[PDB]
DNA sequence: CACACACTCTCCAATTCTCTAA
DNA sequence: TTAGAGAATTGGAGAGTGTGTTTTTTTTTTTTT
């Protein structure tokens, strides 16, 4: 059966942050004075990444869960690794 | 993003269809700028629909007519978006109870009731009857 | 019983290697040449003939006939596996399902029944003699049978789902559901692994654009009445028709259907209640329905008008006047009907004209006005209460729509039917309520009426309405009112009796020493002569006026101003234009007007 | 009869509470 | 001050139980024939 979870080890560092590193390589922001549409583009890309990661939840529920997951060993180790090299 | 859309299993681009219908509205003139007169009539009368002749669509652009006949469920909402975009690009502060409906029609019947087939499903047809 | 894996290869060998000679002894592979067309989508229906299969394996023919549906599926699988061998061109996509399949194939490069756009049918072997419906017994269940019958009810062509195509909203994948049963369960939630493992909750939307439909048509066949046993009701069978077999047959058509006799599948509570019993249908596989130079040189004879009139009723003497009038009934006036009424005693050769004209007319009916227990002059509703659907039947006036309707005992017509005759003669249609909702039927037909006096023999002492007891509102619609008299007359009676006795003892018409035109030649002639649409010249208006007024004034001066009106002139013009059509000249002339006037005058002379 | 709906109960495991070490 | 290992509580998957279903004719009577 394998009921999935948005936890620290199934997908957040497997289809999650490693892909999120690449999501915005081809983004198209235009800077000062256009913060509204830049934020709309950002929110759409983040929402799409979150949906493909864990499709069971809505976007704000996903955010409220992943913010809790930010305290876990695997998540912060991957965060520091992504900060450093790869 | 609208430019990424294609009708399902169809290879027709929704944005290109919208642009083709917009230039049709802008440039067709000869039933003897035709449809901007109809837009002005809508603007003053207050009826949210536009009647359009499929023969005019065909003579202006055969491919657009083929797309309309084959895939009306997507193409006709695309035409609704096109006509509303033109109408509210003009007449900027006119108020309508609803968005305009494009109502394509053939002047005469394309088919009859006895010859309707499963090949015609989800296809735009014109028939005469009582 | 047999190994169907080996049987499929046998079928492939037959389809690949069979050959027949069509022209100049040249050899052709009749099924390979059709597999090429099937591969190119030039042809959709493949009728494989078990008479051809019998030429190299009668055992395969016996297996097919005894287990037909299994072998139909095997032949379809074999043909689908063979078409790639015969591919040599690209298809022009013309169905939207072709376009969808094209993009499906491209995305797969980047559902066998779905990719299968053809249909295969067994054309029955001649060793299987055709049965009647009553002989299609339970032993023939699941077996290929040929059945003859009358088509009596045909549904509209409906879309029958074969392969339902769905799309998922979450994962963007297509799902396919082949449908064998008459009913099926729609798919709700996506069964794809991507949705299932993630518990995505993505659901399925049917795409009719991507799904495969087939034309479907139900009909009812009925036994031939002369083939029913003596005391019995005619039996009936449902035939389910699909694909290219649809629209072949219509109601009233005599048909022979080769098909598979199967029991009906049931769902819900019907299988609970019915138990071992089952209703049956025939799965249709093949439906079969049961001058210019040479005769123009004959038509050049000046006899041709009287030759046709003589050919309109060779069994009757002296009535060539009436036969000419009935010729103009069949020809009709310029646009246009011509209506005729015949009055006479019961038991006279006045029904003979109705019978002959009905037989000769291409579209026709011959009913009686005496209140039929069936479908009357007008339409009627049938309930079909195995299912309950109301359906509409035409009747005499509707079934004779673009032709001629013969009505015997026209006087005994009830008022409910007389009003319908008024509707037909005024506006050429009838109207009926099917379920409280009213539908309108065409009846653009010429009426040949035959009445009898209300009581006793005809009596010229009385007026015509007194004789027939039918109002002038009916009688004035007609163009010619004829009295078909009958008096004892020794030599004519002797000849009639000799004629009828010859007919009895030899079952054939006696030699009359005249050669009438054959019925098919007469039909081709009338079509050729009614194809014309003449016009009356304006210079003849004065002569038409003169003829009309002098006929009118003779009625004033000599017969107490008996009824005439402007429709008399209109009837004269219609008769003269019918004569012009008959003569195949596109201009009406003095002779046409004279003969129309003469015809009307002699009909009134027969009355008087 | 029997094949779909409608409803309840139980178990399983996933999340949160409590106490401890980094 | 953060967070992680062990114990207890709550969410919901799914196993099990019970319910519901597939125009026609003869005769009378009042009013109108
Ligand atoms: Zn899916």
């Amino acid at each position: 059966r394998n009921i999935p979870k948005l936890d620290a080890q199934r997908l957040i560092s497997e289809r999650g942050l490693p892909a999120l590193r690449h999501v915005f390589d081809k983004a198209k922001f235009k800077g000062k004075g256009h913060e509204a549409e830049d934020l709309k583009m950002l929110i759409r890309h983040m929402e799409h990444w979150a949906h493909r990661l864990f499709p069971k939840l809505q976007f704000e529920d996903f955010i409220d869960r992943v913010e809790y997951l930010g305290s876990k060993k695997e998540v912060q180790t991957c965060l520091k690794r992504i900060r450093l090299d790869l | 993003l609208g430019q990424k859309l294609v009708i399902w299993g169809t290879d027709v681009n929704v944005a290109a269809c919208k642009e083709n219908f917009q230039r049709f509205l802008q440039r067709f003139i000869d039933p003897l700028p035709l449809y901007m007169q109809r837009l002005g009539e809508i603007n003053v009368i207050g009826e949210p629909f536009l009647n359009v002749n499929c023969e005019h669509i065909k003579s202006f652009d055969k491919n657009l007519y083929r797309q309309l006949i084959s895939y009306p469920q997507e193409v006709i909402p695309t035409f609704d978006m096109a006509v509303n975009e033109i109408f509210f690009d003009r007449y900027p502060d006119s108020i309508l109870e609803h968005q305009i409906q494009v109502r394509p029609f053939n002047a005469l019947k394309t088919k009859n009731m006895r010859n309707l087939n499963p090949e015609d499903i989800d296809q735009l047809i014109t028939i005469s009857g009582m | 019983l047999k190994d169907y894996a080996l049987e499929k290869e046998k079928v492939k060998k037959f389809l690949q290697e069979f050959y027949q000679d069509d022209e100049l002894g040249k050899k052709q592979f009749k099924y390979g040449n059709q597999l090429v067309r099937l591969a190119h989508r030039e042809q959709v229906a493949l009728y494989v003939d078990l008479d051809d299969v019998a030429e190299d394996d009668p055992e395969l023919v016996d297996s097919i006939c005894e287990n037909a549906r299994r072998y139909a599926k095997l032949f379809a699988d074999a043909v689908q596996e063979l078409l790639p061998q015969y591919k040599e061109r690209e298809v022009v996509n013309k169905d939207v399902l072709d376009v969808y399949i094209e993009h499906r194939l491209m995305m797969e490069q980047r559902p066998a029944e779905l990719m299968r756009r053809f249909e295969l049918y067994f054309q029955g072997p001649s060793s299987n003699k055709p049965r009647v419906i009553r002989e299609v017994r339970a032993d023939s269940v699941g077996k290929l049978v040929t059945v003859r019958g009358i088509v009596t009810r045909v549904s509209e062509v409906k879309p029958k789902m074969v392969v339902a195509t769905y799309t998922c909203d979450q994962c963007g994948a297509e799902t396919y559901q082949p449908i064998q049963s008459p009913t099926f369960m729609p798919l709700i939630m996506c069964p794809s692994q991507e949705c299932q493992t993630n518990r995505s909750g993505g659901r399925l939307y049917l795409q009719t654009r991507g799904s495969r439909f087939i034309k479907f048509q139900e009909m009812k066949m009925q036994e031939h009445s002369d083939q029913v046993p003596v005391g019995n009701i005619p039996r009936s069978i449902t035939v389910l028709v699909e694909g290219e077999n649809t629209r072949i047959a219509q109601p009233g058509d005599h048909v022979s259907v080769t098909g598979i006799f199967l029991p009906i599948l049931r769902t819900g509570f019907r299988q609970v209640v019915q138990g071992l019993l089952s209703e049956t249908y025939l799965e249709a596989h093949r439906i079969v329905k049961m001058l210019t130079r040479e005769e123009l040189r004959q038509i050049a004879e000046e006899d041709f008008y009287e030759k046709l009139a003589a050919s309109i009723a060779p069994e009757i003497y002296g009535h060539e006047d009436v036969k000419k009038a009935l010729l103009l009934l069949l020809v009709g006036g310029v646009d246009g009907n011509i209506n005729i009424c015949l009055m006479g005693d019961p038991g006279v050769a006045k029904s003979q004209l109705l019978s002959y004209i009905d037989r000769l007319a291409p579209r026709s009916q011959y009913t009686t006005g005496r209140g039929s227990s069936g479908v009357g002059l007008t339409a009627a509703v049938l309930r079909d209460s195995v299912s309950g659907e109301l359906t509409l039947e035409g009747g005499a006036l509707v079934l004779a729509d673009q032709g001629v309707c013969c009505i015997d005992e026209f006087d005994k017509m009830a008022e409910a039917d007389r009003t319908a005759i008024h509707e037909v003669m005024e506006q050429q249609t009838i109207s009926i309520a099917k379920a409280g909702i009213l539908t309108t039927l065409n009846a653009r037909c010429s009426i040949l009426a035959a009445a009898n006096p209300a009581y006793g023999r005809y009596n010229p002492r009385r007026s015509l309405e007194q004789n027939i007891q039918l109002p002038a509102a009916l009688l004035s619609r007609f163009d010619l009112l004829w009295l078909i008299q009958d008096r004892p007359d020794r030599d004519n009676d002797l000849r009639l009796a000799q004629h009828i006795t010859y007919v009895h003892q030899h079952s054939r018409q006696p030699p009359s020493q005249f050669e009438p035109l054959d019925m098919k030649l007469m039909r081709r002639y009338i079509a050729m002569c009614r194809e014309k649409q003449p016009m009356v010249p304006e210079s003849l208006a004065d002569y038409i006026t003169a003829a009309y007024v002098e006929m009118r004034r003779e009625a004033w001066a000599s017969k107490d101003a008996t009824y005439t009106s402007a429709r008399t002139l209109l009837a004269i013009l219609r008769l003269s234009t019918a004569l012009a059509r008959l003569r195949m000249v596109d201009v009406v002339e003095k002779e046409d007007v004279n003969e129309a006037i003469r015809l009307m005058e002699m009909s009134k002379d027969s009355l008087l």
